RNA sequence: GGAUUUUUGGAGCAGGGAGAUGGAAUAGGAGCUUGCUCCGUCCACUCCACGCAUCGACCUGGUAUUGCAGUACCUCCAGGAACGGUGC
């Protein structure tokens, strides 16, 4: 089914569990990720549980957001352009996913102000230094996996990969 | 991908759309001034489609020249073709009409029923595009001009006909410094004159005229447009005379006249252009400026309710007699007395007689209809929507127990020696089982 | 005649409340008593002096004039004014 | 016009905000529906650490920002 | 008229009288037109202090708020009726 | 009589106001009051030291408003 | 009729590089054991395969995109504006004709 | 009513806002001080008690410091500014 | 229905000094461009009184809590100060 403003105009934008202003896609299978800015500056997450998107781009130019919600989607890849479209986030909570490569992270430096981040449930998380990867290429984080990014994960982080 | 057939085709289909679509906007008449200015907005973007048309089809001509020999062979054909006809042999399977090849463009470059309006032409009007102290074309917004040129001035007298006669002139003595400021408003005025007078026509030459003109600021500006007998020639920018063609020729390519001042040929160039453009707007609306003066004269010297309107743009019934009835008739057949009917929309029934027909009346019944409530004497009477949804849940209760539900209350032999209703025995006995 | 907010000021009182003063002065506390001038005395009030050194006083009381906010009852959404 | 709910708190110390940082301790003994407040045996701190007894005011509630209650009243 | 209800309902930014914003649900309104929020946050500005330092946006929540009629000076419609 | 009576001879009526929070804010308003309740729309406001935004509804108060202009070629002898 | 569509354009285009009404890859392609059910006279497709001949022989003309360019109608709103007063005209002088010929048929 | 109206003339006649009844008698042209140091001049076009005044022929004139403040100025000629920003009229300024 | 709590406003204004410190690719004047010489708007670093003190979140470890409830805000030491606003 085809991605419009119908589900985003019948879409709840509320006061979430941490007071501010989320809106759910709950039930959307939404394979194409666009036409969001329809939101009009009054959201700050997005939730968007049980979408066909497979990958994560996709997103307009949204200035005050602080949290994005991919949960149980079907990410291949990750798409460049976030931060110039996303500058005062904090929270992607985009676990549960088809992330594999290192390279499935390489846009993932791009946010200064990313530090809380979920990537759980993913085949990225099976290879070695991983979190080391993660907390080295994005120093900024500093919630990683629900736990707290650390000096020894931050001093192999690195060491590794010279 | 015949870059020639294909390609040459659908363009040469577009163009001629345009062209018609063209033709018939300008055969249709306009009404309002606005429709007149939107018809020139929508001619201009449907020949702005037909030249896009034009430029996509004139760089045709890269595959054309290495298929201009290859078009042309008189021994090649049926191969490719039985080729083709192979390629489009796939599955014919979709059984659809669609007559949308050349329709569409009819219904892209043409005109609409709430307004006229094409395909791209359903966003394009001049809401965005005219002012309403012009009207789309009525009158010119410069009170903005006026404060700011008041603001740069610093006079408190100064007013709109002594500004618009500065404003008028072709080339006059001024009333603010070249070398001043001013010229920085009057290149503000140039750039909202050259906007009114490019949104008062989009139909004539823009990119033409704009080179005329600036053809004339390059050849017959910096030249000594206008004569003497350093009165032989003058200076636009610089402000200095010339005694001769000569002299002006040596004054021009000088030191001083380049860069050594700040009204020099390198500095004051844009503040020229845009004075210059400045009075050709003026001399090539001349009507126009004039005629927005009227208005604001009209405004100013009008009464203050036309500037307002200006800026704003028995006790008895008949009977088949034909003559009303006595008053005590009216007051002993209660016709004095009015009844409201909920159910009815609050409609007020006249007298006893005609509230109680009322109830057989279609008034009623539709409104007893749009409560999904039969309209039956049960409820004669009943006048609010919430005693007759009310009695309604009693009088389908009692229905209900005079009716007999024989599925719902029949008792069936289970073969063990068991009793369930008819109903649940049948479900089971087909019920694998029962 | 009587403000729908004042109202919902007054189904505000006896519970929390937060007001927030012209000074900056943010007191978070039990609204025991208010009146139609927005006169809020409250009790166990958090009062933060806009400074964030934010201290706990009893029976504080804050005029009308200098509220610059005051956060009610949300459990008062539902409230007969707006429905 | 309806007068203040003060009363309680009447002949009681409050710790009073009067506006331009002026804080001063004070008996509420009587006032005005127009929040005019009589502090007796009032004083006041300034910004600096030094407090000047005027003992009894008659203070506006135009720069009384609030006041707190010093006893349980 | 009471204009003001032709615009109930909605999510609107409400102005105080020292900068800021509150975008919040209007709820209704009085004779000094004073201000209830429901679902309310405060837009505050954060002062850079430096040409180096960039300007943010810090948002507090608020909920149901009381703003008196001390605050209100202009109030923009920033989201549809919820 | 006062001149918010005058003021309330307006109604789509082309008015730049300086608001007193530093704003210049321009628009064609809604719907006058004796309040001086000026409710704007197709609002171009401008804060002191802020960027010409737009909004689509505004009511702006009367207490909060430091000047007023109106129109160019309108009466003010009739208005008032 | 989509794939109809497609083949009676084929077929405009393979008759736009033959030589002459008898000498095209249309003649034999009747008889080459291949279905061609528009080239018959009786068939009113007929007129639309003609039409799509008459098309793509006018964009296969020295002024249709060969070897030369168009630049009167592809820059010029002026020369665009006097051809569609022309047509209007033209349009307007066929409409009075008409009238003048239906009142004599009254 | 009529002798309330007229007691209100009365006021603004011969009260402290002569200044106002001068120009809206002779039609003179009155500097306003505004509250932030806006100076207005221009006649006035209608006055009341609360000095609500609708002006003329206006311009608003302050200054601002880019340092050294540089004197900006403005010309509204016709303008509404209620008797709230007010902090003087000056019925006769010098220029 | 402009005189102490809401709509005729108490608002507005300006960021402490200085050193042969540094930029103004496209925008300063004047010494009649380029080069040099001075003056009226910022930040980045050093110095003086990191403008000071506060508390509030915050980050780095260690450190104590296994605990059923509707919330300003909740363990303790420590340092750096990336942030908030209060007196001078």
């Amino acid at each position: 089914v085809k991605l419009t403003a119908e589900l985003i105009e019948q879409a709840a934008q509320y006061t979430n569990a941490v007071r501010d202003r989320e809106l759910d896609l709950r039930g959307y299978k939404i394979p194409v990720i666009e036409n969001l800015g329809a939101t009009l500056d009054q959201f700050d997450a997005i939730d968007f549980s049980d979408n066909e998107i497979r990958k994560l781009d996709g997103f307009p130019l949204l200035r005050r957001l602080k949290t994005l919600l991919v949960n149980n989607n079907r990410i291949c890849r990750i798409g460049e352009g976030l931060d110039q479209a996303l500058p005062c986030l904090t929270e992607l909570i985009l676990t549960n996913n088809s992330l594999v490569e290192l390279g499935d992270l390489d846009p993932l430096a791009s946010l200064k102000s990313l530090t809380y981040l979920s990537i759980l449930r993913n085949p990225v998380t099976n290879k070695k230094h991983y979190r080391l990867y993660v907390i080295y290429k994005v120093p900024q984080v500093r919630v990683l996996d629900f736990q707290k990014v650390k000096l020894k994960e931050r001093q192999e982080a690195e060491k590794m990969f010279k | 991908m015949e870059t020639i057939l294909e390609q040459q085709r659908r363009y040469h289909e577009e163009k001629e759309r345009l062209m018609d679509v063209m033709a018939k906007e300008m055969l249709t008449k306009k009404s309002t001034l606005r429709d007149q200015i939107n018809s020139d907005h929508r001619t201009r973007a449907m020949q702005d489609r037909y030249m896009e048309v034009s430029g996509n089809l004139r760089d045709l001509y890269d595959d054309k020249d290495g298929l201009r020999k290859e078009e042309l062979n008189a021994i090649s054909g049926p191969n490719e073709f039985a080729e083709f006809y192979n390629r489009l042999k796939q599955i014919k399977e979709f059984h659809r009409k669609h007559p949308n090849e050349i329709c569409v463009p009819m219904s892209v470059e043409f005109e609409e029923l709430l307004k006229a309006r094409e395909n791209p032409s359903e966003e394009a009007q001049n809401l965005v595009e005219f002012t309403d102290e012009e009207g789309y074309g009525r009158y010119l917004d410069l009170h903005d001009c006026y404060l700011k040129y008041i603001n740069l001035k610093a006079s408190e007298k100064l007013d709109y006909i002594t500004y618009l006669s500065i404003f008028d002139q072709l080339f006059d003595i001024p009333k603010e410094r070249k070398n001043a400021e001013y010229k920085r408003y009057l290149e503000m005025l140039l750039e909202y004159l050259q906007d009114y007078t490019d949104r008062v026509k989009p139909l004539q030459d823009q990119n033409e005229l704009f080179g005329k003109i600036q053809a004339e600021f390059e050849k017959k500006w910096e030249n000594g447009t206008f004569p003497g007998w350093e009165e032989r020639a003058q200076r636009l920018f610089s402000t200095k005379g010339k005694s001769l063609e000569s002299l002006d020729t040596s004054l021009f390519a000088k030191n001083p006249k380049s860069k050594g001042t700040k009204r020099d040929t390198e500095r004051n160039k844009d503040i020229a252009f845009l004075e210059a453009q400045i009075y050709e707007y003026v001399e090539i609306l001349g009507e126009q400026r004039h005629l927005t003066h009227e208005n604001v004269q009209r405004k100013q010297a009008r009464t203050g309710e036309e500037r307002e309107e200006e800026e704003e743009e028995k006790n008895l019934p008949l009977g088949w007699d034909g003559k009303p009835i006595p008053y005590w008739l009216y007051k002993l057949h209660g016709l004095n007395i009015n009844y409201n009917c909920e159910i009815c929309g609050n409609y007020t029934y006249r007298g006893p007689k005609a509230f109680q027909r009322h109830f057989a009346e279609w008034r009623h019944a539709h409104g007893m209809r749009c409560l999904g409530i039969p309209n039956t004497a049960h409820f004669a009477n009943v006048t609010q929507i919430e005693d007759a949804v009310s009695l309604w849940a009693k009088l389908k209760l009692q229905k209900a127990s005079e009716r007999w539900q024989p599925d719902t209350e029949e008792e069936y032999e289970d073969s063990s020696g068991n009793v369930v209703n008819k109903k649940t025995y049948e479900d089971l006995k087909r019920q694998g089982l029962l | 005649s009587i403000g729908v907010p004042i109202k919902v000021l007054h189904e505000a009182e006896g519970h929390i409340v937060t007001c927030e003063t012209n000074t900056g002065e943010v007191y978070r506390g039990k609204l025991i008593e208010a009146e139609d001038n927005m006169n809020c005395q409250m009790s166990n009030i958090t009062v933060t002096y806009r400074d964030g050194r934010v201290a706990q006083l009893e029976q504080v009381y804050i005029r009308g004039s200098k509220i610059r906010f005051l956060i009610l009852p949300d459990m008062l959404k539902n409230a007969p004014m707006l429905k | 016009a309806h007068p203040p709910e003060l009363k309680k708190f009447m002949d009681k110390k409050l710790s009073l905000k009067l506006n331009g940082g002026r804080h001063v301790q004070g008996i509420l003994r009587g006032f005005d529906p127009f929040m005019n407040l009589v502090i007796d045996e009032c004083v006041e701190m300034a910004t600096s650490g030094q407090q000047n007894n005027i003992g009894m005011v008659v203070i506006r509630g135009n720069s009384i920002i609030m006041l707190e209650a010093l006893e349980r009243v | 008229s009471s204009k003001m209800l032709q615009h109930i309902d909605y999510r609107m930014r409400c102005i105080l009288q020292d900068g800021r914003i509150f975008i919040g649900t209007f709820k209704a309104f009085d004779k000094h037109m004073n201000l209830i929020l429901c679902d309310c946050d405060e837009f505050r500005k954060i002062k850079p202090k430096n040409s180096k330092q960039a300007e943010r946006e810090e948002k507090r929540v608020l909920g149901l708020v009381l703003l008196r009629g001390e605050n209100l000076v202009s109030m923009t419609v920033e989201g549809p009726p919820p | 009589m006062k001149l918010v009576r005058f003021l309330m001879k307006l109604s789509h009526e082309t008015v730049t106001i300086e608001l007193k929070n530093g704003t210049q804010v321009h628009g064609t308003i809604t719907g006058v009051d004796v309040s001086m309740n000026t409710h704007l729309k197709a609002v171009k406001m401008t804060l002191k030291n802020r960027e010409p935004v737009q909004l689509e509804t505004l009511s702006i108060r009367g207490n909060n408003i430091r000047y007023f202009i109106l129109p160019d070629s309108l009466p003010l002898d009739t208005l008032l | 009729s989509a794939f109809d569509l497609d083949v009676v354009k084929l077929t405009a285009q393979f008759v736009a590089r033959n030589g002459r009404q008898f000498l095209t890859q249309l003649m034999q392609k009747e008889q080459r054991n291949y279905q061609f059910d528009f080239l018959r006279p009786q068939h009113s497709l007929f007129n639309y395969f003609t039409k799509l001949v008459e098309q793509y022989t006018k964009i296969l003309i020295p002024p249709k995109g060969l070897f030369s360019k168009l630049k009167k109608e592809a820059e010029n709103p002026r020369e665009v504006l006097d051809q569609v007063c022309y047509r209007v005209e033209w349009a307007k002088f066929q409409e009075r004709e008409r009238k003048k010929e239906e009142e004599e048929k009254e | 009513p009529e002798e309330l109206q007229k007691r209100e003339e009365e006021e603004f006649n011969t009260g402290p806002l002569s200044v106002l009844t001068q120009s809206v008698k002779n039609n003179t042209q009155v500097l306003i001080n505004c509250r932030n140091n806006k100076k207005l001049l221009g006649r006035v076009k209608a006055f009341d008690r609360h000095c609500n005044m609708v002006l003329e022929n206006v311009k608003e004139m302050w200054t601002e410091v880019p340092s050294k403040p540089v004197n900006k100025d403005r010309y509204i000629s016709k303008m509404f500014l209620r008797g709230d920003s007010v902090i003087v009229v000056l019925r006769n300024p010098l220029i």
